[PDB]
């Protein structure tokens, strides 16, 4: 009943899932309730070809820090039917972030949970950095950002 | 169309005015119906922000492969502090 | 396709680009907006004229903008000697930031 569910559509849908991220990636995939799900992940360079469905949900993140990653130049990926037999194609990227993010991920790998608070850096950064990405999020985020369109 | 962009030991990086768009701060601040100068980043964190300029550009509506961006652990408190204040 | 660039003279370094086929020549014009007076080297090997980027060896390769590959004033007649002052250092890594 929210906006961004897999449609129940019965359909078998071949599709293949490559990274071409240098990241561990994380399938995520929202289902008929809209609650995201976790599939195998994608080690970096490589890809398989899924069995899914038409009109499912798929999104992709870095497996660590839940980063967002992209698909096919987007967030969400949604295939539609294979033509002739031949199979859709998901080509999960890097998304160019904000240095900002970019430099809060790394500080967020090299330093642990505890002792972001130890850290030589200005107040409204430990906030910045405590609030790493997050799927739910993401998704509510994207929700309002469907509605306004 | 150029500006320049100096750091707080000196340095004067000339870069691509829509390059230097990509700053929040850097487009508030070249806004009036050139030259910029900053008093508390340093030019080896400078250098690495007017990298994301050129590869911000590059790189964003592209269909291709996004390669990393590099980060080496020691500049890596200091380009936190220079993003959060540039905004980009 | 191209390549990226710093070029690099005393306190001065430029972002630019260019193509990999195209001169030094050409780059000198690029500059000159930024020819008698202009020599590029790279490292420590004066650059000539009629030589491309990728004779010169800048591939696209050695030249990405995340990590731009770095390329002399005529002053009265004579040069200068290739100045290029090196950016500042970093505080050495906070004590839980290193592994």
């Amino acid at each position: 009943r929210p906006v961004l569910r897999s449609v129940n559509s019965r359909e078998p849908s071949q599709v293949i899932f490559c990274n071409r991220s240098p990241r561990v990636v994380l399938p995520v995939w929202l289902n008929f309730d809209g609650e995201p799900q976790p599939y195998p992940t994608l080690p970096p360079g490589t890809g398989r070809r899924i069995h899914s469905y038409r009109g499912h949900l798929w999104l992709f993140r870095d497996a660590g820090t839940h980063d967002g990653l992209l698909v096919n130049q987007t967030e969400l990926f949604v295939p539609s039917l294979n033509v002739d037999g031949q199979p859709i194609f998901a080509n999960i990227t890097l998304p160019v972030y904000t240095l900002k993010e970019r430099c809060l991920q790394v500080v967020r790998s090299l330093v642990k949970p505890e002792n972001y608070r130890r850290l030589d850096i200005v107040r409204s950064l430990y906030e910045d950095l405590e609030d790493h990405p997050n799927v739910q999020k993401d998704l509510e985020r994207l929700t309002q950002e469907r509605i306004a369109h | 169309m150029y500006v320049k962009l100096i750091s707080s030991d000196g340095h004067e990086f000339i870069v691509k005015r829509e390059h230097a768009l990509t700053s929040g701060t850097i487009k508030a601040m070249l806004s009036g119906p050139n030259e910029v100068n900053f008093r508390e980043i340093p030019s080896h964190v400078l250098s690495k922000v007017c990298m994301y300029f050129t590869y911000k550009v590059r790189y964003t509506n592209s269909s291709t492969e996004i390669p990393e961006f590099p980060i080496a652990p020691e500049i890596a408190l200091e380009l936190l502090m220079a993003a959060n204040f540039l905004d980009c | 396709m191209d390549v990226f660039l710093m070029i690099r003279r005393h306190k001065t370094t430029i972002f630019t680009d260019a193509k990999e086929s195209s001169t030094v020549f050409e780059l000198k014009r690029i500059v000159e907006g930024i020819p008698d007076e202009q020599r590029l080297y790279k490292d420590d090997q004066l650059l000539d004229d009629g030589k491309t980027l990728g004779e010169c060896g800048f591939t696209s390769q050695t030249a990405r903008p995340q990590a731009p590959a770095t390329v002399a004033f005529r002053a009265d007649d004579t040069f200068e000697a290739l100045c290029i002052e090196p950016f500042s250092s970093p505080p050495e890594l906070p004590d839980v930031m290193k592994p």
